[PDB]
């Protein structure tokens, strides 16, 4: 129940590209062929074994907000880490991807870290974003890159791990400490509290 | 392809209209909410620096200027209109239920100040402070004492702990009397506890001010300090966290989105749905605010003056408090009405480092709206800039049975959001025909 550090990670992405399938995969590995859900997942708790560092992580999607691009800008605060998914059958989900960096770059930490994801890979036939433009992209936008599949599990667990890593390994020891259990009050009240 | 039909539709994203949509879309409703603003929070909203140049001064400073003087736009949550929350009031009562505590995060504030003959005095809030204060002598605290334990031991149900007292008999100025009261600590109690802004309640049934003074008592009581809590990052975390909660369990959500045309079923005036450069989108009922529909809406005949003051110091003889409030009872400026001040700081990230935010309102009441301020700006010490604003205020003309179209207030001079969710239950009851009953949320 104890932990080293707890991060908080966002997911971001056109609506349909699989971000909640991927959540879903990732917490609870289940996957659910034409996932649609009454209620849409909020966040996540998992806490991940981190070279030999507990590091918890509560992952937050975007329930549906995304579909006409009404994120709550509330949804960026205190953020560390951003995974922007796109869908490998979509070219158009890719191109999304551009305006997506300019919310994070307006709305998030300048010490943000980025993640890009290529979703759906498991759909070979359908494929439309090639690997290598892709990941030049990324490359030209300061973030790593992977493709996975919700559906079949292909580098769900090491996206979040990649995530994960970045922010551990890239943190101020400033940042880092504030991110520990000893940390954890803020000094906000507990409005279920006694 | 967007779905035609929803169970309802609300029209801004102000407070009011995200907690009903959050609580409808909870109660299994289908909602669209749409706002033609580019961001959440209609009037009540939070905004940067830049944006409060663009409203309210006539040649915004350049980047550089206001970056080299007051730092990145990202640290400034600036208050459009002030509001603290009573710490047991009914928003922090379905804040817990909602779980919307999940999205916003609460800090106290430090305390609460009145005016008394060009001096501030902290409002106790303990039994130590109490006994400190030189704001009654000690035979008037005496009788204070025993209205306070009457407060405590009233119970509805036994009529032996009312003391002969009616609270819908009885007017709150007859209650003072079985106490022995004097005038300054009717005017104490009045607007430093049941933070009336005006003297009106004296002669009306003492029910409402026993349920004010209760509440702050209660509110103090919860946490020390104040009755008062306010959001981390500012008041716009709120309505961003409804919009949360309702996108959670179902709601649709469109931003600058104008409303093109209001459709209404012919020869009826009732509403059936709304055109949008998306689409056309019908439901039986509407959930707006009051710009939506100003035809359907009437002034209160009232006007509220609202400076927002940018420091880089705290507010003198706060004993260098990082928020509070100061209660500018009207009987010490002549008025008819209090004056307010809402100060908050870095500690809430509202602004950057070493700034303060120092808001102060109040309903007009003079030809000069400014001036009337005066007394105000005078606590501040010396202030960087000014923002000033005037809202009039707006009620609907009718509950919206008639027509389906449900409307809020615009949010009032009260320091505090309890009228704000007085607002939300009432037409929620208009809406659904039953009182709202809040389940945990599982
Ligand atoms: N083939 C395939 N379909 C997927 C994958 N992930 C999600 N989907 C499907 O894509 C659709 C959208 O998934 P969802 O998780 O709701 O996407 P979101 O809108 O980004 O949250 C659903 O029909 C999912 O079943 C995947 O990795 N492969
Ligand atoms: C249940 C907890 C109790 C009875 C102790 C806490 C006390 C409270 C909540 C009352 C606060 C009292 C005032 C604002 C009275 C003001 C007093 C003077 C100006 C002397
Ligand atoms: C639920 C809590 C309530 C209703 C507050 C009750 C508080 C009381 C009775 C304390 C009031 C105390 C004073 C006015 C200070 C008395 C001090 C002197 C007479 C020196
Ligand atoms: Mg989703």
């Amino acid at each position: 129940s104890e932990y080293d550090y707890l991060f908080k990670l966002l997911l971001i992405g056109n609506s349909g590209v699989g971000k909640s399938c991927l959540l879903l995969r990732f917490s609870d590995d289940t996957y659910t062929n034409d996932y649609i859900s009454t209620i849409g997942v909020d966040f996540k708790i998992k806490t991940v074994e981190l070279d030999g560092k507990t590091v918890k992580l509560q992952i937050w999607d975007t329930a549906g907000q995304e579909r006409f691009r009404t994120i709550t800008s509330s949804y960026y605060r205190g953020s560390h880490g951003i995974i922007i998914v796109y869908d490998v059958t979509d070219q158009e989900s890719f191109n999304g991807v551009k305006m997506w960096l300019q919310e994070i770059d307006r709305y998030a930490t300048s010490t943000v870290l980025k993640l890009l994801v290529g979703n759906k890979c498991d759909l070979k036939d359908k494929r439309v974003v090639e690997y290598d433009v892709a990941k030049e992209f990324a490359d030209a936008n300061k973030m790593p890159f992977l493709e996975t599949s919700a559906l079949d599990s292909t580098n769900v667990e090491d996206a979040f791990l990649t995530m994960a890593r970045q922010i551990k390994e890239s943190m101020s020891q400033q940042n880092l400490n504030e991110t520990t259990q000893k940390k954890e009050d803020k000094g906000n009240v507990n409005l279920k509290g006694q | 392809t967007i779905d035609t039909d929803y169970d309802v539709i609300v029209l801004g994203t102000g407070i009011t209209e995200c907690i009903l949509s959050g609580l409808l879309s909870v109660d299994g409703k289908k909602v669209l909410h749409i706002d033609k603003q580019d961001h959440y929070g209609g009037e009540a909203a939070s905004v940067t620096l830049s944006q409060l140049y663009e409203k309210f001064k006539q040649n915004p400073i350049s980047k550089e200027e206001r970056e080299s003087k007051f730092g990145k736009d990202r640290d400034w949550n600036v208050d459009l209109i002030p509001k603290f929350l009573m710490a047991n009031g009914e928003l922090t009562n379905i804040l817990i239920h909602t779980d919307v505590t999940r999205y916003v995060d609460f800090k106290q504030v430090s305390g609460s100040y009145v005016f008394k003959q060009g001096k501030i005095y902290k409002v106790p809030a303990n039994e130590i402070e109490a006994i400190s204060s030189p704001l009654m002598g000690i035979f008037e605290k005496r009788r204070m004492k025993k209205f306070l334990e009457w407060i405590s031991s009233y119970k509805e149900d036994d009529l032996s702990t009312h003391q002969g007292l009616d609270l819908d008999k009885n007017t709150m100025d007859e209650v003072y009397y079985k106490f022995g009261l004097g005038n300054s600590t009717k005017e104490f109690i009045g607007h430093a506890m049941a933070l009336w802004t005006n003297d009106d309640y004296l002669q009306q049934p003492a029910r409402p001010s026993f349920e004010r003074i209760l509440l702050y008592c209660q509110s103090v009581a919860r946490y020390g300090k104040s009755p008062y809590l306010y959001p981390m990052y500012g008041l716009g975390e709120l309505p961003q966290g409804f919009a949360r909660l309702s996108a959670i369990y179902g709601g649709t959500y469109m931003l600058d989105t104008p409303i093109d045309e209001v459709l209404y079923k012919k020869d009826t005036g009732k509403f059936e749905g709304v055109k949008t450069k998306l689409g056309t989108f019908k439901a039986p009922l509407v959930i707006a605010d009051p710009t939506y529909f100003p035809e359907k809406c009437k002034s209160t005949g009232q006007r509220v003056i609202r400076a927002i003051c940018i420091l880089n110091h705290p507010v003198p003889n706060t004993s260098n408090a990082d928020s509070l409030q100061i209660i500018i009872p009207q009987s010490q400026l002549g008025r008819k009405s209090d004056i307010y001040v809402a100060i908050v700081s870095d500690a809430h990230n509202v602004c950057s480092k070493g700034h303060y935010l120092a808001i102060i309102s109040t309903i007009i009441e003079t030809d000069k709206p400014h001036i009337e301020l005066e007394p105000a700006f005078k606590l501040l010490g010396p202030i960087e800039e000014k923002f000033m604003g005037i809202a009039e205020l707006f009620e609907p003309r009718e509950d919206g049975s008639k027509d389906n179209i449900y409307l809020s207030r615009s949010y009032d001079a009260s320091s505090h959001f309890e009228s704000m969710t007085d607002d939300v239950k009432d037409i929620y009851f208009r809406v659904t025909g039953h009182p709202l009953v809040l389940k945990q949320r599982q």
